[PDB]
């Protein structure tokens, strides 16, 4: 009977509601002569108390049976109770990353058992958590009982819990500054420089700090040794990793498989440098069936089979020191997908990681590599809580250009140029002024909404011209097809003129890549031509512009 | 301290709850200076710390004072403020001084500290609740309250407005052609005098405010008059091109959607044939009047063009390249209340996010000199970028409303 001198939480009910009212009749006479005897002995601890039925209110109270049936269990449904109750801080929304973790001589776990129910709760609520076990059939009067103490399965009790454990450790964490302290749901991870021997004594001693407030704590040694699996993690004492992952082999595979696949390759990705998920991702672009069955693309097992060659062998983390440098790494792995790595040492990675553009029709390298850095930036400050150094494979030249002409307004920390292949460069470069002594290729291309026939077309200053047909396309696609018409017409140096604020708009942005097929062909053009100057006027109001 | 008065009661609209919002993670540098500052003004009794049982949030940052080497806590109340000051632009609105514009001086003095002596509604605190981040989360933050007026917030001035306005009565009595106006934790004071008189008066204002409880740690100048619509510039050019032509009825026709009175009818015949681009096309007597023409309607302000205080302002800005940036205050696409051209040091001093945080702020500043509100910024900067890098160079007290654009501009030069 441990009970707790803590000072309670004060809790409300959200406004203009009440306690809740509902009644439980069912069911078997065996599950109400289990409740009584846990009942009983719940009330000897002081956990609950017996109430004379002045108009309470009351929640459901089912009985289940774990494995080994040797120990009944009594379950609580609050969920009515939860809808009534006010709301609380988040407890903890994300976890720390072993990444961010530093190194301790020693660590130690210990996880506290009857962790709600040794916390009080607030006396006033007390009567919203009452409910009744039901008597024998014969309508005859039921055992009443309220809880004293934080119930299993109430809003309020994970984050009230936390707060009180926080007042506890509050004068034991006073007169040891130099061990800390993490705390995590029923658990508490302690971990010091102290030697062996003054480590488990002062383990031993919060133990018994605990025990005084009505918090128990295992008795032999303390529970487990490294590892420590912890939270899909293994946590060593020199090193971390994951736990290991299973890719499974099937001859058919579902949305919810292949989610499953991707999943587990993406929390691998952190550690196992070079997964790629952008195919097995690309299969899963249809949302609507969970349990249909998708045909895998060669692509996708060839990505696949890479994915098991590189989870073949185990790989390590390291942990993190503050007094040395930060760094980070980036490689392009061609698809538009990036692969990045953060390390303070050689062989050794903190973490590593990948970039995938998921948005936009039509993107750059260097773009990418922006957001790369972005990224990496987000994820280091909030696991380190600093920026690091970057290790780029892009020219300062490059990068310079880029970021100068372009129309959004990027940044770059300090970084240095990587010399390992394949570099970021661009490509082409569109000329900002008209070229003097190039042909002048006016362009235009138009399209029936309902036909879907359209054409493409190109009048020159020299007097050349040509119009080809198209089939089941757009607007926009003969738009881009008329300029595409002109870079095959053309010598290395030419003047295009279009109507198209969107093919200009797409051309402008400098992609070295796309999903349309079409302006990857235009993508090539550019690269093979000198020099194109490509400009715009409006459409339909006939100055050298017109239809076709 | 005292409670000079009880507490003023505060209450949200009905229907509303408190604000809850996630806090940015931060580097170790700033939680260190905000646990510092906080421990600090918990000594103080500014704040308080509080329990599971408060479920709100609002964000907190560090920033610089202004140039200053001491760190400086910038709360982001911008949801309570919506929530709360909303009724509180009714009940205790403060009233716009629309001829603070007029001024040839305006300076802006910080009377922040003036909210801290001043108790706050007890009902009221919970919804003023910060965190404090911990790195790699490793612990849950560290949450406070607010037990006095909090900077930042909009019903701090509209509580401390009468005491404001005491206090400011004598010095308005000695100067009745300064205008003096309260938004948040600035006063912005205008005057026609000379500088040399205007700082004067700031000083005297300054020392008036001292004497007379009131700590300004001001210890920055603007000029509305000169502040208008700008033109619409074209091309000045001896002789022209086809795609020089090409590029004037293009921008013509852009500005078509706003001079409906424009024709470039006798450009277009000028470029009748199909021509190379670098071929020159002088202009005939039928083109350069059609220029003239248009050049004349360019430089009168649009009719039919004025502000509305049921809408929101909106403030589009475009990057022109060489340390220049372009933006537009307007309310209704086309019309525009405001037009203007930021520009900065070229080179070893600033990059593209330090100019864009510079240039909000400084349209931000116009638009309360003016309207007496702040514009919701469209910016040209990726999301996560500038929700990293702005609390860099940020220097102001408030904090505007923004979003991000993608599909760059064509306009661009244009402007
Ligand atoms: N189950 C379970 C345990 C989970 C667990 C979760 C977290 Cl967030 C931390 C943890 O260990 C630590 C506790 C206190 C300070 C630092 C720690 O880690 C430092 C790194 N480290 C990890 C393992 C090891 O043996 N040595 C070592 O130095 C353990």
């Amino acid at each position: 009977v441990p009970i707790s001198p803590i000072e309670t939480v004060p809790v409300k009910l959200k406004p203009g509601m009440d306690g809740p009212k509902v009644k439980q009749w069912p069911l078997t006479e065996e599950k109400i002569k289990a409740l009584v005897e846990i009942c009983t002995e719940m009330e000897k601890e002081g956990k609950i108390s017996k109430i004379g039925p002045e108009n309470p209110y009351n929640t459901p109270v089912f009985a289940i049976k774990k494995k080994d049936s040797t120990k009944w269990r009594k379950l609580v449904d609050f969920r009515e109770l939860n809808k009534r109750t006010q709301d609380f801080w988040e407890v903890q929304l994300g976890i720390p990353h072993p990444a961010g973790l530093k190194k301790k001589k020693s660590v130690t776990v210990l996880d506290v058992g009857d962790a709600y129910f040794s916390v009080p709760l607030d006396e006033d609520f007390r009567k919203y958590t009452a409910f009744t076990i039901p008597s024998i059939n014969n309508e005859t009067p039921g055992i009443r009982y309220q809880y004293n103490v934080l119930p299993q399965g109430w809003k309020g009790s994970p984050a009230i819990f936390q707060s009180s454990m926080t007042k506890i450790l509050e004068p034991f964490a006073a007169q040891n500054p130099d061990i800390v302290i993490y705390q995590y749901m029923d658990d508490l991870y302690v971990g010091s420089d102290l030697e062996i021997g003054q480590h488990r004594t002062k383990i031993e001693e919060l133990r018994q700090h605990l025990l005084r407030w009505g918090l128990t704590t295992p008795d032999k040694k303390h529970q487990k040794e490294p590892p420590f699996l912890w939270m899909g993690y293994e946590l060593h004492p020199d090193k971390w990793t994951v736990q290991p992952i299973v890719l499974p082999e099937k001859d058919s595979w579902t949305v919810n498989d292949i989610q499953k696949l991707v999943g587990k390759l993406n929390w691998a990705s952190q550690i196992y440098p070079g997964i790629k998920v952008r195919q097995l991702s690309k299969l899963l672009r249809g949302t609507k069936a969970l349990t249909e069955v998708i045909p895998l693309t060669e692509e996708a097992e060839l990505e696949l089979a890479e994915n098991r060659e590189i989870l073949k062998e185990p790989v390590h983390g390291v942990y993190y020191d503050p007094s040395k440098d930060l760094i980070a790494e980036i490689q392009k792995q061609g698809q538009g997908q990036w692969t990045y790595q953060i390390y303070q040492e050689p062989f050794k990675n903190l973490k590593t990681g990948k970039y995938a553009r998921m948005r936009g029709a039509h993107t750059n390298d260097v773009k990418q590599l922006t957001e790369a850095v972005q990224k990496i930036t987000t994820e280091s400050i909030v696991i380190w809580g600093k920026t690091p150094k970057f290790k780029l494979p892009i020219q300062k030249e490059t990068w310079e250009t880029w970021w100068t002409e372009y129309w959004q307004a990027t940044w770059i920390p300090e970084w240095e140029f990587v010399n390992t292949p394949p570099l970021v460069k661009l490509w082409y470069q569109l000329e900002k002024e008209p070229i003097v002594g190039a042909e002048t290729f006016y362009v235009d291309g138009a399209a029936n909404r309902e036909t879907k026939l359209g054409k493409a077309g190109y009048v020159t200053n020299k007097g050349r011209q040509k119009v080809v047909p198209l089939t089941n396309t757009t607007n926009q696609k003969t738009e881009l097809q008329a300029i595409y018409l002109a870079l095959q017409d053309s010598g290395l140096e030419v003047n295009i003129v279009t109507d198209s604020q969107y093919a200009l708009g797409i051309i402008q942005a400098q992609p070295d890549k796309s999903e349309s097929e079409l302006v990857n062909q235009i993508i090539e053009q550019l690269i093979k031509k000198e020099k194109v100057y490509l400009a715009w006027v409006p459409a339909h109001k006939g100055i050298g512009g017109n239809e076709q | 301290p005292i409670s000079p008065i009880e507490t003023v009661p505060v209450k949200l609209k009905p229907g509303m709850d408190g604000p809850k919002v996630k806090q940015w993670p931060l580097t170790e540098e700033k939680i260190k200076a905000l646990v510092e500052i906080c421990t600090e003004m918990e000594k103080e009794g500014k704040i308080s710390k509080i329990g599971p049982e408060n479920p709100y949030n609002t964000p907190v940052f560090a920033i610089k004072k202004k140039d200053s080497t001491k760190w400086r806590k910038l709360v982001d109340f911008r949801e309570l403020n919506k929530r709360t000051q909303d009724f509180w632009e009714v009940q205790l609105g403060i009233p716009h001084p629309a001829g603070l514009k007029k001024k040839k001086s305006v300076t802006v003095l910080d009377v922040g500290d003036a909210y801290f002596s001043v108790p706050l509604d007890e009902d009221f605190r919970k919804y003023t609740a910060f965190t404090i981040p911990s790195i790699n989360n490793e612990t849950p933050g560290i949450r406070y309250q607010y037990n006095v007026l909090p900077q930042g917030w909009k019903g701090s001035p509209a509580i401390f407005q009468s005491s404001m306005t005491k206090i400011l009565e004598p010095f308005k009595k000695q100067n009745p052609d300064i205008v003096i106006y309260q938004y948040m934790d600035d006063l912005y004071v205008g005057s026609d005098l000379e500088i040399g008189q205007h700082r004067t008066k700031i000083e005297e204002l300054r020392q008036h405010l001292l004497r007379w409880g009131l700590t300004t740690p001001d210890k920055y100048e603007l000029h509305p008059d000169k502040w208008t619509v700008q033109p619409i510039v074209l091309p000045e050019k001896d002789s022209w091109t086809v795609n020089d032509i090409q590029k004037l009825v293009g921008k013509l026709n852009w500005a078509s959607q706003i001079y409906p009175g424009i024709k470039v009818r006798q450009l277009s015949k000028l470029l009748r044939g199909t021509k190379a681009l670098t071929e020159v096309i002088p202009l005939t007597e039928e083109a350069e009047l059609e220029l003239a023409e248009n050049r004349e309607i360019l430089k009168e302000p649009v009719h039919g063009v004025y502000y509305d205080p049921s809408k929101d302002l909106i403030a589009e800005i475009q990057k022109q390249g060489q340390g220049q940036w372009t933006y537009q205050i307007y309310q209704e696409p086309f019309k525009n209340l405001k037009t203007g051209k930021y520009a900065r040091m070229r080179g070893a001093h600033t990059n593209d996010v330090k100019q864009l945080t510079e240039a909000v702020q400084k349209i931000t500043t116009e638009s309360i000199v003016i309207w007496g509100k702040t514009p919701k910024f469209k910016l040209p900067i990726q999301k996560e970028t500038w929700e990293t890098w702005w609390t860099e160079y940020w220097q102001a007290t408030w904090i505007p409303e923004w979003e991000f654009v993608n599909t760059p501009p064509l306009v661009k030069l244009w402007y």
